[PDB]
């Protein structure tokens, strides 16, 4: 006693309550129920019987031993059953009969040693079967077990060593199946076990021998193949001889994380011709050789967490077709070099975040010939010296992420000038000089600007300010800027705004004046210094669609009466309503504003 | 005692059981179900062992109309001949068994039957105790 | 509350009580404690603090999640710790520290997936480690795991599919180890992993491929090698090719139960040349080929549960050195034939029980030339006709078991005559004609005779009876014989008896007369018709060492006072005191004779 | 409050920890105790998960004297990068890890040290919470 309410008659959380039964206080129409970590040694035809409309049941770690006959007979609308971590001894044959369409079943770590344990004749609508962390060494299902609707089959952390034809035949009815063999020890596969079967994902994470997997996957079709290892698993180095089997395969995307290559050469990736995506995260790469075969048509490449010194060491000439390039969190300090990516004509998305990149003059020589680029991530790097027209070589850029990277920009230069297609600009904690009135010039179509963490002169935004050049702005973030006041005219050239975030400053009610010319916006005034909101500012608030006023030292006296009656009337417009509490009188400190009912005359 | 479980209850054939071991219940389940009991039938079994089953023996008593029809004892596990893979497993282990029983094909006619099954060790300690009821009619 | 005493201040049983702690009533001097099926989620250094003298501790299925630091610090005496069926999350590094000699550890089905889970610091004196029914697929122990004193390593019902050199290297500390891989699915062994190794027992029960096992065990030495399969495991027929590796192994005892032979010929057993024992139970054998090379020096052979029609079909010529032969529970009706075992000159034990053997004239033609035979088992067969000197061909016989096999003997013949070495004779339920006074003649050294279930005429033993010829007898079992009276001089010429069983009959107190010349005997008189015991009979009972009188209709009135006082005086001599009861008075029936107290003088 | 567990007490340095998660305790051990630790040291970790660890982050705060030396956040499990084999295991699962952590070969001076460790998911839900103390002395 008692359960946490999350939706009217709909969603309830009873986690960790140590209950032996379903509380008779819970309403009949409960659909989503979180009942994990309670105490139900046996569940039967009476335990849940009164909650007939259940759709989601989480029974995790309830110490269930027995699921008896016709337990879920009444529950025709049950879609998801979670039985993870229950010491299940036996399930009755009709224990899962009842639900018209049971879609998701979680039987993780339930001690299952034989696949015959699962009651078969109501698994026809099953979309997900999770059988991880059990005593399963064979994936051979019993006959009569349906797999036509099955899309996710998870065997993570079991003891499957061998996969045969007959093992796989019990899954021939399935198409676009995701099989997860992560954390197993597959040392043998019957040759052509995965024949003509069409898979969505195959995961062989931590698999001892890559050769076995490749050879065994001959003549198979899958979209995604995850063959990464881990920091805690010892692996043998990947030779090109191991990767031969890829030519006899239909693969779209391939992951080889945490692996180490044995003498990387020009023919190493010769079997990769059919591949669209290749993820080589943390593969101990010092570089890639030039003239590399089989990567000419690759579209997406992840080279994150490697050991490059300069961008030119990735030998980009190997990847003329590339549209997406991710190099995130290089282990060493990364230097951009001069025109290292110039041969990547088709590139649309470049992620160079978390690399400790440092450039005193940026970024014309660095991003040379990147004329198709639309997304650029340069956040979480060391300081960058931006010239005027710093992004001349990327005219087609739509999103620029520079968050947490200090920018050295000289007054009155405009580094972002001639980015006529830029829509999103993230400059959180860039330590900008906001007094530069030309800083955001040359962005005629900018609609989302993030200036979080930046300082303003006197902690105020005056009539003449940065934002006057951005007349097309829709989303504006000015949180954590240490703002004390905003001029009532400071947003007057910003007629199109629908999202204004002014949280975590020191603003008072006078700030609302700067929004009188706007309607239907999302207004975030959280974590400020608002106490009294004068009735003259209430119509301005009424114009807006959604308002957050939480974590404000709000006044709950008669001096603030007009707003308090407004508050209760416009509760549909209010975000973070339960975090909106009084500061004064001391008598109401901590009390939600929705509970407050005052009287005057 | 313990609640009564349904093994079968389709048109005619009707098999119920109850555990007569006061300490615990157990789970039992058959593959198919018909009046014609085919030889080497497949069963499903779930139980916590209250004893080592290095040596295990079964007692079966078939009854109808208040009189005994069939008595036998038969060894399931012995040191000299462990018949099944689960033989030699120990006290406190959870067992699950799904496989054949190597039974001769029975012909059970119409009538009301009571079956008593006992699984016991060399010490004659109860591993399992079944109190079963079979109601058979026309097909 | 409340525990069961098995030995005073020493052995206690607390099973199935639902205790959360050790009760205050358990004496400090407890050495053996069975505490299984209780509730101990977390055990710590105080849990067993008030029972310092424990040598045996059974904590099976107490729902133990945590074993904390120094739990058994104050338990120098602990020899056996049983932790089976507990969901162990973590075991502290010093949790098993304390015991000066911890010899036996049971961690069966505890959810273990990594052998690093077991604390190593106090396992130097381990002799038994039981690790069955876990999530174990690699037997590689940590570098700092002691195995020098390890004699039994049990891995039953795990997921070991592969055994590497690196796995077996961590066990090289052990000398003469018993490894149990029963219920594992060993698909491969690194070639040379068992090189130069010496083991006591290797059990690969239920293994998929025998060739894999023989192949991997090349150049290894074992006493016992258990390679049988089971009824619920699908059979791959054993060819001559599968048994090749045995030629390159040192094996002393082989078990191939439940396996099938195909194509079965005189070359199947060519590598068996140095087996001392071979067990072929239930191998669907219709016979063994003659002129066979490779079983020349075999000592013991089990051919039980097979499909022989004739004894001659086993081709006894193959085994000249054979000393033990077991053919028990033949699936078909077995026929002895004529001189089928004549080439077994050195044979010492012959077991032919449970075969439905039928012989109208026995046993000279059947047991021809078995002159070295010492133990013969012909129990649980169809009836046998025996004339005088029926076992002439076995003069050196010491034990003859004929239990439950009806015997056809004509008076006044003596079938057991000239058996000068016979010591034990089991004749239970043989339906003998007890009126034949010569039945047991020619047995000068018989000392154990079982006559359970036989009928005596009128249900009475006369002064002159069959037992007169066996004056050297020590043990006699005459239970379930439907006896009504024994003549007082029926056992006169039996002055060496120390064990008399007369249970489950209808004898009265007058039968005790026949035991007057006997002293220091075990006397069982349970379930008889004994009412009043005359005061003359008490000196007879006082001369004996131990006496049972349970399930008798004894008189508990003034007429049987002398016996009732004798009873309460001699409780050190009484077997089943708590099970002995009155008959009259009607309301006082059911009360133990130790509790019954009368008033006479 | 959960009990304080001893990680080290090898005549010189003492490492203690305590769970700050009100719901549950957890188990933690090291392979060896010394003032001078090698790179990639081996730990042992046992816990029931209260949340899916598809995405898991660690927060560390090391305190010496009273001057906060070192705050850092580090991802242990991520959608794009699962660093360890146990990544992606789900709510209610019992985890046991015995293997390396990524640590530089480093030595610690004498004195008293206070450490806070939090493991959390994407929603900032607590997986684990630890309050630890390190006491180092003469050698
Ligand atoms: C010569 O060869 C002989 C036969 O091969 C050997 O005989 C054996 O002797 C040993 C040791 O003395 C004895 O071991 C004891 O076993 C006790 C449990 O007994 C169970 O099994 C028996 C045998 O069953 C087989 O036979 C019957 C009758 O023919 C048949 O119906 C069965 O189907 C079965 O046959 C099948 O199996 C065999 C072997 O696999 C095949 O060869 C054969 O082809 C068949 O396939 C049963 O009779 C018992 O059942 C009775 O007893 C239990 C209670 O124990 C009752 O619950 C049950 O209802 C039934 O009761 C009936 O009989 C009793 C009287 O006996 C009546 O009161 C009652 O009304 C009923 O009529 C069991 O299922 C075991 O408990 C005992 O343990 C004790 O001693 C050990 C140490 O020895 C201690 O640890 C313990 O503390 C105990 O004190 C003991 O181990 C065998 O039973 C017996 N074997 C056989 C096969 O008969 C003989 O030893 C050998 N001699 C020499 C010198 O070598
Ligand atoms: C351009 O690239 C950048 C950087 O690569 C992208 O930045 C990402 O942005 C998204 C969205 O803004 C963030 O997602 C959110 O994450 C939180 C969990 O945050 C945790 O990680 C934070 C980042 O840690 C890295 O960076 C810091 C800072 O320097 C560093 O100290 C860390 O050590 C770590 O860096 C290491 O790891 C990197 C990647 O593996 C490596 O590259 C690198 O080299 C290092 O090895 C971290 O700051 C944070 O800790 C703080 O916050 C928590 C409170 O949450 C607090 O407890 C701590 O004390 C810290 O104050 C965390 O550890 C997650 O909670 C969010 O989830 C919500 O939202 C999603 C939807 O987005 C919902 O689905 C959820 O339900 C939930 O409501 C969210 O996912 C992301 O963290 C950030 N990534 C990084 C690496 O910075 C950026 O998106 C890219 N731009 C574009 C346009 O694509
Ligand atoms: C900078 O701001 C942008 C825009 O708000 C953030 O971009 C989001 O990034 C995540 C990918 O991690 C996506 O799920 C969202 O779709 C992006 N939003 C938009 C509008 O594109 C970005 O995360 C911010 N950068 C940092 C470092 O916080
Ligand atoms: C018949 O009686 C004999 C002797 O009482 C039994 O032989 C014993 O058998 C056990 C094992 O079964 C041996 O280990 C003992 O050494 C034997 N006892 C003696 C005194 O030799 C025999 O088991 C009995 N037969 C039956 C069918 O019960
Ligand atoms: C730049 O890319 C274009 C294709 O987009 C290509 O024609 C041109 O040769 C490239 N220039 C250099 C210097 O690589």
């Amino acid at each position: 006693q008692m359960c946490i309410e999350k939706e009217a008659n709909k969603t309830y959380n009873c986690e960790n309550l140590g209950l032996s039964e379903i509380p008779d206080t819970l309403p009949n129409t409960t659909e989503f129920l979180e009942f994990s970590f309670n105490f139900l040694p046996t569940i039967h035809n009476r335990t849940f019987s009164r909650l007939m409309n259940l759709t989601f049941l989480d029974l995790t770690r309830c110490q269930i031993n027995w699921i008896h006959e016709d337990t879920f007979q009444s529950h025709h609308q049950l879609s998801t059953l979670v039985l993870t971590g229950n010491p299940l001894i036996f399930m009755a044959e009709t224990s899962l009969n009842g639900p018209k369409s049971l879609k998701h079943l979680f039987l993780i770590q339930t001690g299952i040693s034989n696949l015959e344990f699962i009651p078969v004749h109501n698994l026809e609508n099953l979309e997900s079967l999770y059988l991880g962390s059990n005593h399963i060494s064979s994936i051979k299902f019993p006959k009569d077990f349906p797999a036509r609707n099955l899309k996710v089959l998870d065997f993570q952390n079991n003891a499957i060593h061998y996969i045969s034809r007959e093992d796989m035949r019990s899954l021939e009815q399935a198409i676009n199946l995701s099989l997860n063999f992560n954390g197993n020890n597959v040392k043998g596969i019957e040759l052509g076990a995965f024949d003509s079967t069409i898979f969505q994902s195959l995961n062989f994470g931590g698999t001892p021998n890559l050769s076995v997997i490749f050879n065994g996957l001959q003549n198979s079709t899958t979209q995604s193949l995850w063959l990464g290892t881990f920091e805690d698993i010892d692996d043998e180095d990947i030779s090109s001889a191991m990767l031969k089997g890829l030519c006899e395969m239909s693969v779209e995307s391939l992951n080889l994380q945490e692996h180490r290559f044995s003498d990387i050469s020009s023919t190493t990736f010769q079997c990769f011709t059919q591949l669209q995506e290749l993820d080589l995260t943390a593969t101990h790469l010092k570089g890639l050789p030039s003239g590399m075969k089989g990567l000419n048509l690759l579209k997406k490449l992840v080279l994150s967490v490697n050991h490059f010194d300069q961008l030119c060491q990735i030998s980009a000439a190997n990847f003329p077709s590339l549209t997406h390039l991710y190099i995130r969190g290089n282990v060493k300090k990364l230097h951009l070099g001069v025109g290292c990516l110039e041969k990547l004509g088709n590139l649309q998305t470049l992620d160079l975040s978390h690399n400790d990149i440092e450039a005193s003059d940026c970024c014309s020589l660095q991003l040379k010939n990147l004329s198709h680029l639309q997304t650029l991530n340069l956040s979480h790097n060391e300081p960058l010296g931006l010239q005027s027209q710093a992004f001349k070589e990327c005219p087609q850029l739509e999103l620029l992420d520079l968050a947490f990277t200090r920018l050295h920009i000289n007054a009155p230069q405009s580094p972002f000038q001639n980015l006529h297609f830029l829509q999103v600009l993230n400059l959180t904690y860039c330590f900008l000089d906001t007094s530069n009135q030309h800083l955001l010039a040359g962005l005629p179509v900018l609609r989302h600007l993030n200036l979080k963490g930046n300082h303003f002169q006197d902690g105020t935004i005056t009539k003449t300010n940065l934002l006057q050049t951005v007349g097309s702005l829709e989303v504006l973030i000015l949180s954590s800027c240490g703002l004390l006041s905003i001029d009532q005219q400071a947003f007057h050239s910003l007629g199109k705004m629908s999202h204004v975030d002014l949280s975590h400053n020191s603003l008072t009610c006078d700030s609302i004046d700067s929004l009188s010319h706007l309607k239907g916006i999302y207004l975030n005034l959280a974590a400020n210094s608002i106490n009294i909101i004068s009735p003259r500012l209430l119509p301005i608030l009424s114009q807006q669609s959604t308002i957050n006023l939480s974590h404000n030292p709000l006044d709950c006296t008669c001096s603030n009466i007009h707003f308090l009656t407004w508050y209760k009337e416009n509760l549909h417009k209010l975000e973070g309503s339960e975090e909106t509490t009084c500061a004064n009188p001391p008598s109401l400190r901590g009390v939600k504003l929705s509970d407050v009912k005052l009287s005057c005359g | 005692a313990w609640p009564t479980h349904v093994v079968c209850s389709d048109s005619g054939l009707e098999v119920l059981y109850q555990s007569c071991d006061p300490l615990q219940d157990f789970g039992f389940s058959v593959e198919k179900c018909s009046k014609q009991l085919k030889s080497n039938i497949n069963i499903r079994f779930g139980i916590i062992l209250r004893e080592d089953i290095k040596e295990l023996f079964l007692d079966l008593a078939l009854m109808s109309q208040g009189s005994s029809v069939l008595n036998f004892s038969y060894p399931i596990c012995e040191a000299a001949l462990p018949k099944f893979s689960f033989c030699g497993r120990r006290k406190g282990e959870q067992i699950y068994y799904a496989g054949p029983v190597n039974n001769p094909e029975f012909t059970i006619p119409q009538g009301e039957y009571q079956v008593l099954l006992e699984l016991y060790t060399e010490k004659r300690s109860t591993v399992a105790c079944a109190n079963a009821t079979i109601m058979c009619s026309e097909f």
